[PDB]
C-alpha cells in the first residue's frame, strides 16, 4: 500500500521504463510484463512453463482450441464463464 | 495487435503506419518507431557496446540525436552532470 | 608497488584498491572497474549484476559479466559460461581450485570467485592510474576513490554507484537513514548482542 517511485528494483524485479513505455521484468521468474501508454498489458513468457500455466492467457502448449481448461479443469465452448 | 503477433513470430513488418492514419499515443518528443533497440544511449550514460545484444523491440523513441533525459528528448549538446 | 586488490565483502560493500571500505546496496547492473575512462583505448570493461540485494539474505546471486579483447564471458549460478570467445585464447586460462576460480585474462589481469558471492580482481603495477568504476582509480591515494562518473569527489557513496549503473533508466538506490542496526536488529537489541 506505499506508493513508491519509479524505477523500482527489489526481489528480482526491475521496474524499469522501456521506449517511453513501462516495464516489468522476472527473469529469474521467467516472464516480461509491461504496459503501453493506451493500455494495453502484455505478457512475455518462456518456454519453461511449456502446458503449465493455466489461468486467463490459457495454456502454453501448441494447440489454440483447448486453452480453455477451467480452474477445476474443463473444456468449455464458452470464452465468457470460462 | 495483428502487427505484434507477426513480428512475435519472427518475421516483423515495417512502416505500415506511415498510411494507417493512426499511431499509437506516446508523450512530448517521441513517436511510434518500429524495432527500436531497448538499450536507448541516453545522455547520462557510459558509452559501452556489444553487451546489449538482446532482441529487438517496438516503441516510441527519441530522434536521430536529441538524447533522452529523464523521460523527455533533449539535444546532445545541453548534456547536463550531477552531484 | 605491490599487486592491488578489490573485493565485495558480503551482499553489499565494496573495497577500494588504495582501500576503501564503502556501503552501496544496489539493485541494478554496475561497473566494478574497467580502462575505458577518459582518454585511454578502453581495453577490459569488467561489470557486476546484482538481483534482489539491497536488503542482504539468502538471495542477490550475483552476475558477472567481463568484456575483454572483444570477448563476452561471464558467470552465475556456479559456473562459467562463455558467450563470446575472445580473439588471443592463449592468455585465457581457468583454474577451478578449491572454492575459487582463479581466472586470468594478461600479464596485467586477473579474477577470483568464491562460487557464492566474493568478486576479488587483482590488478599489477602496469596501469597505475588507468582505470575507473566502483574500485576507483589505483593510484595509491585513498580519498579519490568516490570520482564518480561525472568526474568530481562525491561524499555519500550511494549517490557514487548510482552514476556507474549501465542501464540509466533503472532504479537509483535509496538513501536509507543511518543506523548502527539493520532492519532486523533494529529495536531488537537482545538478537544484536548474539550476532555482535
Ligand atoms: C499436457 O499436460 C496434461 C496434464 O497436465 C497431460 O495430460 C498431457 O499429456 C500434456 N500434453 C500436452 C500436449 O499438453
Ligand atoms: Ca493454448
Ligand atoms: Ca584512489
Amino acid at each position: 500500500d506505499q506508493r513508491v517511485s519509479m524505477p523500482y528494483a527489489s526481489k528480482g524485479l526491475y521496474l524499469e521504463t522501456e521506449a517511453g513505455y513501462y516495464k516489468l521484468s522476472g527473469e529469474a521468474y521467467g516472464f516480461v510484463a509491461r504496459i503501453d501508454g493506451s493500455g494495453n498489458f502484455q505478457v512475455l513468457l518462456s518456454d519453461r512453463y511449456f502446458n503449465k500455466t493455466c489461468g486467463l492467457c490459457g495454456n502454453f502448449n501448441i494447440f489454440a482450441e483447448d486453452d480453455f481448461m477451467t480452474q477445476e479443469g474443463t473444456l468449455t465452448s464458452d470464452p465468457y464463464d470460462f | 495487435e495483428y502487427a505484434r503477433t507477426c513480428a512475435q513470430e519472427g518475421m516483423v513488418l515495417y512502416g505500415w503506419t506511415d498510411h494507417s492514419a493512426c499511431s499509437p499515443v506516446c508523450p512530448a518528443g517521441m513517436e511510434y518507431r518500429q524495432c527500436v533497440s531497448p538499450c536507448a544511449r541516453t545522455c547520462q550514460s557510459l558509452h559501452i557496446n556489444e553487451m546489449c545484444q538482446e532482441r529487438c523491440v517496438d516503441g516510441c523513441s527519441c530522434p536521430e540525436g536529441q538524447l533522452l533525459d529523464e523521460g523527455l528528448c533533449v539535444e546532445s549538446t545541453e548534456c547536463p552532470c550531477v552531484h | 608497488v605491490c599487486d592491488a586488490t578489490c573485493s565485495t565483502i558480503g551482499m553489499a560493500h565494496y573495497l577500494t584498491f588504495d582501500g576503501l571500505k564503502y556501503l552501496f546496496p544496489g539493485e541494478c547492473q554496475y561497473v566494478l572497474v574497467q580502462d575505458y575512462c577518459g582518454s585511454n583505448p578502453g581495453t577490459f570493461r569488467i561489470l557486476v549484476g546484482n538481483k534482489g540485494c539491497s536488503h542482504p539474505s539468502v538471495k542477490c546471486k550475483k552476475r558477472v559479466t567481463i568484456l575483454v579483447e572483444g570477448g563476452e564471458i561471464e558467470l552465475f549460478d556456479g559456473e562459467v559460461n562463455v558467450k563470446r570467445p575472445m580473439k588471443d585464447e592463449t592468455h585465457f586460462e581457468v583454474v577451478e581450485s578449491g572454492r575459487y576460480i582463479i581466472l586470468l585474462l594478461g600479464k596485467a589481469l586477473s579474477v577470483v570467485w568464491d562460487r557464492h558471492l566474493s568478486i576479488s580482481v587483482v590488478l599489477k603495477q602496469t596501469y597505475q592510474e588507468k582505470v575507473c568504476g566502483l574500485c576507483g582509480n589505483f593510484d595509491g591515494i585513498q580519498n579519490n576513490d568516490l570520482t564518480s562518473s561525472n568526474l568530481q569527489v562525491e561524499e555519500d557513496p550511494v549517490d557514487f554507484g548510482n552514476s556507474w549503473k549501465v542501464s540509466s533508466q533503472c532504479a537509483d538506490t535509496r538513501k536509507v537513514p543511518l543506523d548502527s542496526s539493520p532492519a532486523t536488529c533494529h529495536n531488537n537489541i537482545m538478537k544484536q548482542t548474539m550476532v555482535d
